[PDB]
């Protein structure tokens, strides 16, 4: 890049690097409740929701 | 002793709806025993219940 930036007056290049710390969470306890429901029929076969 | 006829006032009414995706089959039927209906439709269509 630094060889390129000094051999072209109007055409430039560049480089960058950034870190990432992303927290995962919600407000209160009652914001994570998660339900589900599963059925199995007489022949082996399952219905989930 | 001779037999009888039920003479339930409502006659045998039903509707069957294909879904167009995943061979899903709704069966709206005014029966007493939905398990048989589901089983026989599954066996007739060659489908898991």
């Amino acid at each position: 890049v630094e060889k390129f930036n000094a051999e072209n007056y109007w055409k430039k290049k560049g480089l960058a690097m950034v870190p990432l710390k992303f927290p995962v969470g919600l407000g209160s306890r009652a914001a994570g409740q998660a339900a589900a429901l599963v059925h199995i029929y007489l022949d082996g076969s399952v219905l989930v929701t | 002793m001779g037999g009888q006829e039920h003479f339930y006032m409502e006659t045998q009414s039903m509707l069957v709806v294909p879904k167009g995706e995943d061979q899903e089959m709704d069966v709206y039927v005014s029966t007493q025993f939905p398990k048989y209906i589901q089983d026989i439709v599954a066996s007739t269509l060659k489908l898991p219940a």
